[PDB]
C-alpha cells in the first residue's frame, strides 16, 4: 500500500504509468527532477507519467493520547526523534554491512587465487601419472 | 473520557500494534527472502554453465 | 514546564506584563483542552468502525505480505530444485567420466 | 487507499491507467468481462489497461493542517457571529436612546 | 527562511505560535460571549423600556 | 507563513530526510546483493578446492599404485 521510497500509505498516493511503482506526489515530483530517473530502479521518468491514484485515503485513525493539539504535537516530535533514530543507524549500518562486503570480497579474492593455483597442482599431478 | 478511550479501544489499539509489529518482522524476511532469491539464481547461473 | 501552566512567580509576580505571558498560556491551555476534548468526544462518538477499518487494513498488510513471502519461498525452492536437477545431471557424467579415466 | 468499486482496501491492487481508479484484479477483472467499460467512468476498459502496482509525518502534517484549518474556519464563522453580535448590539445601543428621551416624552 | 534550531527551534516555534493562535482562539471566544451577554441584557433593556412606556402612557391618559 | 509555512518546510525536511534514508536503503540492497554472491561465492569455492584437492590426493593416489606397481 505504501509508496516504496516512503514505507508509509501515501496520502497523496500516485503510481507512475511507465514503472509499476506507486509513489509519493511531492516526494517523487522531487526525485524525478532530482537525478531523472525511476527510483525504484534507475529508469528515466518524467513528471507528468505520475498517475494521481486517488481513492480517497482519509481513514488515518486518531489514537488515544495522539487525539490532542499538545499529544499531536509531542507525537510530532518523538517521530521526527525516530525517523532520525533509523536513517543515522542506516548510514552506520551502511558502513559496517559495507565494510563487510569489502572484507568477503577479499576473501573471495584470495579463494580464487586458491583454486587457480591448487588447479595447476592438480592438472600437473594427472599429466604426471599420464606417465 | 481518555480512560474510556483506552478501556474500548485501546484493545484495538493493542490489536493494531501487534499487527504493524507482526508485517514489518515478517517483512525483515520477506526482503531476506528476496536476497535468498538473487543468490539461488546467480548459483543457479553458475552452476548451469 | 510551560505546560504545568503556571501564573507569573515570586519575581514576576506584580509586573503584569508576565500577567499577559500567562494570559497567553492559560488561555491557550484552555482552548487546547477543550478542542481535546472535541476529538475526544469525536471519536468516541464515530472513531469506532474507523478503528474497524484501519485494523482490517493492517490485517490485510499482513497477510498479503505472508503471501508475497509464501510465493517468493515457492518460486525461490522451485529454483534451488533445478539446480539440483541440473547437479545431478552433471556429477553422474562426470563420475564416470573420471571413473573411465 | 480504497477498490474504488467495494469500499474495502484491494488486497492486491491493480489500476487502469484511463480513469485511474483503483480496482480489485479480480473485481476489475469481471467487470471488464461483463462490461468492457470502466465501472465508474463508462469508458472502454479493456483487460490488460490494469497495472499491478497514521503516526508517520506525511499524514501527521496533514492532520496538523486538518485542526488548523477547522480551527481557523470555526472561528471564522465565530467571527462572523460576534460582528453579527454587535452590529445588532450596536443598532440596539443606538436604540437605547429614546427609552431616555422617550421617558422623558412620557 | 527557517530556524537553524532545526527541529528543537522549530518545534519550539512551532508551538509557540500554535498556541499563540490557540489564545486568539479564547480572547476572540471570550469576547464574543462577552458581548452575547451585553446584547441580551440589551434586549432585556429594550423590554423592560417598553415596559416603562407602557405603563407611563396608562398613568399619562387615565 | 505560520502554520502552512511551518507544515509546508515540514513536509519539506521529511521530504529530504526520506531521500536520504532511501540512498542508504538503496545502497543496502546493492551491498545485501554484493553479499549475496560473496558469502555463498566463498562457501562455493571452499567447495572449489575441495573438489579439487580430493582430485589431487586421487591422482597421487594413482601415481602411488602405479609406482607400487613398479
Amino acid at each position: 500500500m505504501f509508496c516504496s521510497i516512503s514505507g508509509t500509505v501515501p496520502e497523496q498516493g500516485v503510481v507512475s504509468t511507465k514503472s509499476g511503482h506507486l509513489f509519493e506526489k511531492s516526494l517523487i515530483e522531487k526525485y524525478v527532477r532530482e537525478t531523472g530517473k525511476c527510483p525504484v530502479t534507475g529508469e528515466p521518468l518524467s513528471t507528468e507519467d505520475l498517475l494521481p491514484l486517488k481513492v480517497n485515503k482519509t481513514v488515518k485513525p486518531r489514537t488515544a493520547p495522539a487525539t490532542s493539539i499538545p499529544g499531536l504535537l509531542s507525537l510530532f516530535h518523538d517521530e521526527w526523534d525516530a525517523n532520525m533514530l533509523e536513517l543515522h543507524n542506516t548510514r552506520t549500518q551502511l558502513h559496517q554491512t559495507r565494510q563487510e562486503l569489502s572484507h568477503a570480497l577479499y576473501q573471495h579474492d584470495a579463494a580464487t587465487r586458491v583454486i587457480a593455483r591448487l588447479l595447476k597442482e592438480r592438472d600437473e599431478a594427472r599429466a604426471a601419472l599420464a606417465d | 473520557l481518555e480512560g474510556k478511550l483506552g478501556l474500548l479501544l485501546g484493545g484495538l489499539q493493542r490489536r493494531h500494534g501487534d499487527l504493524t509489529g507482526r508485517v514489518g518482522e515478517l517483512w525483515a524476511q520477506v526482503r531476506d527472502a528476496a536476497q535468498e532469491l538473487v543468490c539461488f539464481k546467480a548459483l543457479h547461473e553458475r552452476e548451469l554453465r | 514546564v510551560r505546560y504545568r501552566l503556571e501564573p507569573p512567580p515570586q519575581a514576576r509576580r506584580g509586573d503584569v506584563g508576565a500577567w499577559k505571558s500567562s494570559l497567553d498560556n492559560a488561555a491557550a491551555q484552555l482552548e487546547h483542552q477543550h478542542l481535546r476534548i472535541l476529538n475526544q468526544e469525536l471519536l468516541l462518538k464515530y472513531g469506532d468502525k474507523a478503528w474497524r477499518a484501519q485494523v482490517a487494513l493492517d490485517e490485510a498488510a499482513v497477510r498479503g505480505l505472508e503471501a508475497q513471502l509464501a510465493a517468493l519461498r515457492k518460486e525461490t525452492d522451485g529454483l534451488n530444485r533445478e539446480r539440483k536437477l541440473q547437479q545431478h545431471a552433471a556429477g553422474s557424467e562426470l563420475s564416470k567420466l573420471e571413473r573411465q579415466y
